[PDB]
């Protein structure tokens, strides 16, 4: 349609030239002019986005559109000689109304440059095969007769082939198999024959603790999870119960082998949980449950120390306040759980493996948690509420956060 | 000729602007970067405009210290025959 | 509001803890 | 501002939904240009008439003036024709056999031999 | 966006210049808007003496501009070079980083080997294999 700016706005124009009791008429002129030269170079500019192709549009197109009009395509500045500068584009200003108008040379020298993207390249991808196109990451995607399953024959055997490679046994067809699901969108509904097989070496697991094997799982798992064309939610169900098991599961093997592994397979569990309770997320639906059986674990008396570890890493993962509000009440809970440990003259015992990965982690979750409440301070009397249990090297850590602090 | 003695002398002494920003812009022209003494002449040439604009602007500072304003511009640029416009739009 | 399928999810109504065997006869 | 909200109502109206919003911006700094420069000439013409107060005429006698000067116009399609149909009459020219590769003169070409300061 | 940044990276570099200039016997806490018109006069003023060089070294038919086709177009804006190896001299010069690639490998991606399936004789060898 037809627009003209206001009429107001041309008379403050003219005040600030200095020009006053211009005719009403006049203003009316100016408006209704100005109009029709914006409308004819936005047209001027759509010729080019045309023949262009961009549709965004790039900078200085209506630069290129006064360059056909003639007309100066600098803005924020002109130079009467013209020489120093022609009807090259000045390529405009970046200054925007949220700008506040004042800023120090020395800040923006304080800013970091960004790194320079390489040469446009070109590459060749299928769009489509005898007429039918292809499901790749470049695309956007009385006896009755037997019955047949829906998967195809040649695809069940390609999921075979996946649950083979996630077994582990080699390292690069494991990763190989992670790669595949996660570019696969015809992976998409054999997802229930995969949760099936994770949940079968997971119960297997249960009965003979196999940490090795259950990370390998825990891998596949993040496979099938970050792949967008299987439905996750849908096989969230049977997915859940395998994770919390592997987290609080106790250690058939000697505990200080396999401690490293352990305390990984906790933090890779830990990760899956947190990231499942995200997806679909809905009032008391998977959050809610979860934080109960860490808390269930962890209040009752002489329960298991991998039990415990694996409930205090779940209760960490879920939220940073969660961890806070808990430890304090329990704090004294913890102390005693530490002396009850260290009493007696043997250390073949696993209650002490399990109390020293419970309070490291503890420990490192409080550091940023006291500095984030106030400025670390009274280190000692903070020490003598936790009766010495990690001593100096509690002192230690809040002082290495205060350090991480500064340096940030 | 002292111009293409200074180029000969300019192979080390890289100037303020970097030679591959300065580069990139010489793309944009259609210019290709045939000679590296090249582009730090036509950089070194690029900070002596912007240093004289500064320089005049400051001695304006000095009657009306040491900001750079849109209104200490005007009077610099005056001189050199080229006017600044205010946005007036934020 | 109750005819929603999240309602009728599986996750929703199950207890996960119960599921699992735990080594239990 | 009123004017940036008049000036994205004019977008709406246009019905470009799609625009960079440095667009809305330099437009404004345009509007603000051409209805400046107008008014300059106006009063200088003002000045000449010797009346105090800018009135209808001396803006007409600025955008006229202005206009010239500012828009050449794309060539009108009479002059366009009459060009083209005194090129037609001229008869397509034969090719040489094995002349060589089909070039025009050299003094239009960008061939040469683009000598470069020496290094040292 | 990558594509706004490959712009950007070299105009914040470019500001970082003009902070750097202004910061010995210059100027602090400049205005915002005088930072962003030098900038710009500056990307223009770069812009046109490649162009004028580039039009010049057309005109004598040479593909790549002469340093002698540089200086005519300083020459028609005044520029006065004869005062340029001078500012040279002068100690305020400073040195500011290029920026960075944005890839240190190039491409390190390998894909998947899924391709398999036979290649019919009217697609090309050379021609990608066909998809998994």
């Amino acid at each position: 349609s037809n627009t003209v700016l206001p009429s107001e706005s041309m008379k403050v124009v003219a005040e600030s030239m200095g020009i006053a009791q211009i005719q009403e008429e006049t203003c009316q002129l100016l408006t209704d002019e100005v109009s029709y030269r914006i409308k004819e170079i936005a047209q001027d500019a759509l010729k080019f986005m045309h023949m262009g192709k961009r549709q965004k549009l790039t900078t200085s197109d209506i630069d290129y559109a006064l360059k056909l009009k003639n007309v100066e395509p600098l803005y924020g500045f002109h130079a009467q000689e013209f020489i120093p500068f022609r009807f090259a584009s000045g390529g405009g200003r970046e200054l925007y109304f949220y700008e506040e108008k004042e800023v120090d040379l020395s800040d923006i020298i304080n800013t970091p440059l960004p790194r320079v993207p390489l040469d446009v390249c070109l590459k060749a991808h299928w769009l489509s095969i005898e007429g039918c196109q292809p499901a790749i990451p470049e695309n956007p995607p009385r006896l009755k007769p037997r019955s047949i399953h829906e998967l195809s024959v040649e695809q069940q055997l390609y999921y075979k082939e996946i649950t083979e490679a996630c077994v582990g046994s080699c390292e690069a067809k494991r990763a190989e198999a992670l790669q595949s699901i996660a570019t696969d969108p015809g992976l998409y509904q054999m997802l229930p024959r995969f949760s099936t097989f994770i949940s079968e070496g997971v119960r297997v697991n249960v009965v003979q603790n196999n940490l090795a094997l259950l990370i390998y799982l825990m891998r596949m798992v993040k496979a099938l999870m970050d792949n967008p064309t299987l439905y996750l939610e849908k096989y969230v169900h049977e997915l859940i119960p395998a994770v919390m098991t592997c987290i609080v599961s106790r250690q058939l093997c000697l505990r200080p082998d396999v401690d490293n592994h352990w305390a990984l397979r906790d933090f890779a569990a830990r990760l899956v949980a947190q990231i499942c309770k995200h997806f679909s997320t809905t009032t008391n639906n998977i959050q809610s449950r979860i934080t109960k059986t860490f808390t269930k674990s962890w209040v009752d008396e002489k329960t298991p120390w991998t039990t415990r570890y694996g409930s205090i890493a779940g209760l960490a993962e879920l939220g940073h306040d969660v961890i806070k509000t808990l430890i304090l009440p329990r704090l004294q809970q913890e102390g005693e759980r530490i002396r009850s440990v260290l009493d007696g003259p043997v250390l073949s015992n696993i209650d002490r493996i399990g109390a020293d990965h419970v309070q490291s982690l503890l420990l490192k979750h409080c550091a940023p948690v006291l500095a984030k409440l106030r400025p670390p301070p009274d280190n000692q009397d903070a020490y003598r509420a936790e009766f010495g249990s990690l001593g100096p090297l509690l002192c230690s850590q809040v002082v290495k956060a205060r350090a991480q602090a500064a340096l940030q | 000729t002292p111009l293409v003695d200074f180029l000969m002398q300019l192979e080390d002494y890289t100037p303020t602007i970097p030679d591959a920003v300065t580069g990139y812009y010489l793309n944009r022209a259609g210019f290709e970067a045939s000679d590296p003494r090249i582009i730090r002449l036509i950089s070194l040439a690029a900070q002596k405009f912007i240093s004289d604009i500064a320089n005049d602007a400051l001695q304006h500072c000095k009657m009306k210290k040491y900001t750079l304003t849109m209104e200490d511009l005007t009077p610099a640029l005056s001189e050199y025959g080229i006017n600044v416009k205010k946005p007036h739009y934020f | 509001d109750l005819l929603a399928d999240e309602n009728f999810l599986m996750v929703t109504q199950l207890h996960w803890e119960d599921d699992i065997i735990w080594d239990g006869e | 501002p009123k004017d940036a909200q008049m000036m994205a109502q004019i977008l709406k109206d246009m019905g470009i939904t799609e625009y960079e919003p440095r667009v809305i911006n330099q437009m404004l700094e345009f509007a603000f240009r051409y209805v400046t420069t107008i008014l300059d000439d106006a009063k200088i013409y003002s000045s000449h008439a010797k009346k105090a107060t800018v009135d209808a005429d001396d803006v007409r006698l600025a955008i006229q003036c202005r206009a010239d000067q500012s828009f050449t116009s794309p060539p009108p399609r009479d002059f366009l024709l009459d060009i083209a149909r005194q090129r037609n009459q001229t008869p397509l020219p034969l090719i040489k056999p094995y002349s060589g590769p089909r070039l025009p003169p050299d003094r239009y070409c960008l061939t040469a031999p683009n000598y470069r300061l020496k290094s040292l | 966006n990558p594509a706004d940044n490959y712009h950007l990276a070299r105009r914040r570099t470019l500001q970082v210049v003009v902070s750097s200039l202004l910061t010995e016997a210059g100027f602090e806490s400049a205005e915002k808007a005088s930072v962003e018109t030098l900038t710009e006069m500056l990307q223009s003023y770069i812009s046109e003496i490649g162009r004028s060089a580039k039009s010049y070294c057309e005109h004598t038919a040479r593909t790549q501009p002469t340093l002698s086709d540089i200086v005519v177009t300083l020459v028609e804006m005044g520029f006065n070079v004869d005062t340029l190896p001078a500012y040279a001299k002068r100690s305020q010069r400073m040195v500011i980083t290029a920026p960075p690639v944005t890839n240190q490998p190039v491409t390190p991606k390998a894909l998947t080997a899924g391709q398999n399936r036979p290649h019919p004789p009217h697609i090309p060898s050379h021609f990608p294999e066909f998809p998994d």
